RNA sequence: CCAUGAGUGUU
RNA sequence: CCAUGAGUGUU
RNA sequence: GCGAUGGAACACUCAUGGUAGACUC
RNA sequence: GAGUCUGAACACUCAUGGUCUUCGC
């Protein structure tokens, strides 16, 4: 049962205390009474919140592992590569609210079938069934964004991220890049992969800000925050 | 000279420095704009683009979609392609405002409301098109058919244990699951077995002799009719499953001849569809090199070896190809590499709708396998 | 003081030093000797032994099978039991010659010919007696029921993927597999869905209108009647399998109420039969301690924690007990220990045919569960 | 693959077959010509049929390959076989001891004896006993004393069961072949420790240790000890 | 096979 | 789950 | 040996990526 | 980037063992 919900240090990201001692991250629900993936809806002082499972959402994991600054805030415009079935982008939609925008790119039709259910209720989310290797296939729909958030299982994921930044990320914007080591090279040690991919980024004029290991929320995953210098 | 911008907004003509030269706004029709986005993906210019350039009469057009260059050149324009140009970023950084100026939308809310219905409609259409691909039907069918085979074997193993309580000698005498389930379905109590009733089911006289001899000597227990009837439910289910298995196999034959006749000519419809299932689609199968096709289905062995450094697999699911699994171990690598080579060709011909050469691929392979068996 | 030897060849009375005092030779009858061997392992003396001891009138009798001591005492003799006595070793080292001396057999070859047929007939009768145990039937039935459950789930998962090509929104609208299979079986093309046909099948108005609305707006593909018929083959199999499952579960109720009523009173026929299946038999289940019963079915976690020192499992297949799996994790250990303790008692009542106390064991257990939850 | 020759080995009635692939495989002379037991290959050579003896499925063949110096199972031998299972190894014991030898096969799982029964029906050599090895008072009424006690039972106290059957049935100065199944005795322990503990128990019961053979790789976590019974 | 996302059955 | 024995299916 | 306490039940489906070693051009 | 050569395909059923910690009597 809910003791209290108060705002954390990051805009529109909240923390809920429960009487059994638990603490859980949550966001204010853009679509009250509707859950996305079976998460708990929390009511406190009129307002409804959605608990944000960090074992299913890399952004929530990154926050619980010490993400210092979060470029995703109210009114942010986000290009989301790898939108999948909607779990993390639904919370992104909560945080950014109606005046922010989340363009969601995902190339698997089987999973966009579910993402469309999330997008239908959130005028915030623009689903694009498209291949992130080919930003020419959705430049006709999107605009330039403050944040590029990339979580695609591809061996050249970092190059794909960089390519989309040249199209769409404002200069001095930010990139949150998930590095999925077993999807880049399953034979290599993830620690090496992280070093290698960040090297790419800094070679492409991305000022590294922070690198976060996602264990235990995700095995063999890191997430990188960089500022795109142009 | 002029930078062509094509967007949901319409077509917009820009200078070297980012100043709108001219524009034509798209109609606010969801159907029309999605159709033009779909078209524009295979390079067809927006009809608004065609009216724009006819008005602007440009000296050189920089576009952002490479497939569009021949399309516009065929209209009589000088065309170059440029990815993530400075000008198209300047355009994208001035949305949503530029949609109000060129009067596609009355205000920001109006613009984003339309864009949102647009993305939904665009996505629904790309989902419908993906669902129309007929290779999906072969894939589901052969996955279902493999579930059925596994189930037939699971239930037949159970029935043999369960019915052996009453008639244990039958197990070793009847190797064929379908015949074993037939005996249990038809008779139940081993006391009901007779020459004529077994003959009537199609057994030959020597087999019928061995069976009636075992039933008479049987060390098995006496059970009730209700006990026998619980067993016959499994046997009848097995019989029904073989009938579905054969229907599915006939269904799969017609779909695979339609979807991938050249692959089917080489490996048959079931094994052909398993290659599709593991690849994910015919288009995916036709991108793979022979050496990947060769080990489709062997992902556990391959990655075990890729880690430990152990011995890699010589074949994936193509081990089901008779000349592979019925040949000696030392010949199998070479045969699998010959089959993978023809599969890769067959898949490309099927994915690009080339002329049927599958029977000739088969002859080339049969003769190449003949070369190898001299070992 | 006499050492009684009881063997296939008959009953021999030996003095303390290995000398034959007297003997009675069994008849050369496979059926008779086999029956007397079976009675004897239960302590029942040979009919030849009875005849022999009356002849010898011993002062004391040493027997080889301890179960026989009370039976010979009830005949008026002083009797003791000696394991692997020297005299019985002297008897056995004098075979096969002693079998010729007491005229049970003409020669060695005759003796071993008969001994071989005896061992086969002895082994055959024990195999028959083992197969006659009623708990074997419960164990097979619940195993086939678990295959059926696994299969129903596997086919239903495949059907949803397959039919979703044509009607993808139905998957999230109908969560029960039997209803999903029912809709596919009855209608096929989502076009054929009407209000009253769906009413026929028992759906309610609110659900029916969601289904019809989704079918109108569906972005699923259009496919042939023959494509739908292949799907409906899996649907109808699913529905046949649910009917088999229910008939089997009703069969299992009958057997378990007869084979282990006390166990059935605590956990139901299906969970009780799973315990029998993992333990191997009611007799084995009744030898186990509560702590072992508690984790039957969790051997993977158990031995992982033994070999790594990790955390052991709190429950095995009894996790299926509703009061365990619907309870908060911090109570399950206590709850599972309380259930396991009642199951150990119940298994022993059933195995040795004590008086039925299952109703009372269940009352005790549910009171203990109330105590636990009110911490 | 084609048979070059089959020659007798050091041990009586155990033969070694030679193939042109340069491989060798143990075999025995088939007591029942033209029948197989577990799918093994029937090998004809100079007018006599042999049965290939797969050391991966038979502890006794494996022990020979791993250096067993002497073999108490010869022709005419009388053997008590505890753990006869479905008949793989005992069928070869039957070939080696021939018609004048006797092999008493004790096995307590009815499911598997169903199969053993078929092997025995064709071999007068073999007397199948569906019986618990912990209960030698059962089969004492059928068997006789024996020159060899062969024990291969998965039981935590398999060694005590072997010793207890020996006091009933094994002649003084007869031999015990005891397979030590480390994982069926205690999975938590090192097999090498299990072997010393079990051999120590045998030597404490007046069994003289003749040879201890580790059976890897034909069987993992397995040893086999040949001991002489002193009485 | 590994990592990741989404789910089902015994319930 | 580990070791051991016997087998099955795609064939 | 008994008790109390502690404490990782199993069976599966889909989607994305990760695809070897030598030698020859 | 081609080629040749080397080279551990999958899915399962049954049977026998191996059943923790702590604290108390
Ligand atoms: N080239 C590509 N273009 C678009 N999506 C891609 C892609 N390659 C991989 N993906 C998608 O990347 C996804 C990784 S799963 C990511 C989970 C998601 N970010 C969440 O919020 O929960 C998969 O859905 C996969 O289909
Ligand atoms: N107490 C006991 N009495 C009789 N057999 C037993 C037993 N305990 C275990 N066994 C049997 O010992 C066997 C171990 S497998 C042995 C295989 C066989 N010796 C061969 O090489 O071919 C199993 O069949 C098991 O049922």
């Amino acid at each position: 049962e809910v003791i209290t919900v108060k705002q954390t240090n990051m805009e529109n990201i909240y923390e809920c205390e429960f009487n059994d001692g638990s603490f859980r991250l949550c966001t204010r629900n853009l679509v009250p009474n509707f859950n996305v993936y079976g998460e708990r809806l929390i009511k406190y002082e009129g307002v409804e919140y959605r608990e944000w499972n960090a074992f299913r959402s890399k952004l929530a994991g990154a926050i619980l592992k010490g993400l210092k600054t979060n470029p995703i805030r109210k009114g942010t415009k986000v290009l989301y590569l790898g939108a999948a079935s909607g779990t993390t982008i639904s919370h992104v939609s909560d945080i950014i609210e109606l005046n922010g925008k989340a363009y969601g790119v995902e190339f698997s039709p089987r999973v966009v079938r579910e993402l469309l259910l999330v997008a239908q209720r959130r005028p915030n989310i623009f689903p694009l069934l498209a291949d992130a290797r080919f930003p020419q296939s959705y430049k006709s729909v999107v605009e330039n964004v403050d944040v590029l958030y990339v979580d695609i299982a591809q061996p050249d994921q970092t190059d794909i991220a960089i390519y989309n930044a040249k199209f769409f990320l404002k200069v001095n914007g930010d990139m949150l890049l998930v590095i999925k080591a077993r999807s880049i090279d399953v034979t290599k040690d993830p620690k090496e992969i992280y070093k290698t991919e960040v090297e790419k980024l800094e070679n492409s004029n991305f000022e590294t800000i922070q690198i976060i290991n996602l264990d235990p929320y995700d095995k063999d995953h890191a997430i990188v925050l960089s500022k795109y210098k142009g | 000279k002029i930078y062509l911008i094509e967007h949901v907004i319409g077509a917009v003509a820009y200078d070297e420095n980012g100043n709108i030269v001219d524009y034509i706004t798209n109609p606010r029709d969801l159907g029309k704009i999605t159709e033009e986005l779909l078209n524009n993906e295979k390079g067809i210019p927006f009809s608004a683009t065609v009216e724009l350039l006819k008005k602007v009469n440009p000296q050189e057009v920089v576009v952002e979609n490479e497939a569009e260059v021949p399309k516009l050149q065929a209209l009589g324009y000088r065309v170059s392609y440029e990815p993530y140009s400075k000008v198209s970023r300047i355009f994208r950084e001035s949305l949503p405002k530029v949609a109000i100026d060129i009067k596609f939308a009355s205000n920001e809310e109006d613009y984003y409301n339309f864009l949102h219905e647009l993305s939904l409609e665009y996505t629904r259409r790309k989902l419908r098109s993906a669902a129309q691909k007929r290779d999906l039907l072969a894939i589901q069918a052969v996955r279902a058919m493999d579930d059925i085979d596994k189930t037939i074997n699971l239930f037949s193993e159970r029935l043999r244990e369960w019915y052996s309580i009453h008639f244990p000698e039958l197990d070793k005498l009847i190797e064929d699951h379908e015949e074993y389930a037939t005996i249990v379905s038809r008779f139940g109590d081993r006391g009901f077995l007779t020459i004529d009733s077994l003959k009537e089911l199609g057994f030959n006289e020597q087999r019928i002799n061995r069976i009636l001899d075992a039933a008479k000597k049987s060390i098995g227990a006496d059970i009730s009719e209700d006990d026998l009837s619980a067993m016959r439910m499994i046997a009848n289910t097995i019989l029904d499953l073989y009938n579905i298995r054969r229907n599915l196999n006939n269904y799969l034959e017609g779909v695979m001849k339609e979807v991938a006749p050249n692959v089917t000519a080489l490996v048959g419809p079931a094994l052909g569809a398993r290659l599709l299932s593991i690849a994910g689609s015919l288009d995916e199968l036709a991108k793979m090199p022979a050496s990947t096709i060769q080990v489709l289905g062997a992902e556990k062995a391959l990655f075990r070896a890729l880690r430990s450094g152990g011995r890699p697999p010589k074949h994936g699911i193509i081990f089901q190809y008779p000349a592979i699994h019925t040949s000696p171990r030392w010949q199998r690598g070479k045969i699998a590499r010959a089959l993978a080579a023809k599969l890769a060709i067959a898949a490309r011909v099927d994915a690009f709708s080339g002329r049927f050469i599958g029977d000739q691929l088969n002859e080339q392979l049969k003769k190449r396998i003949d070369e190898i068996k001299e070992k």
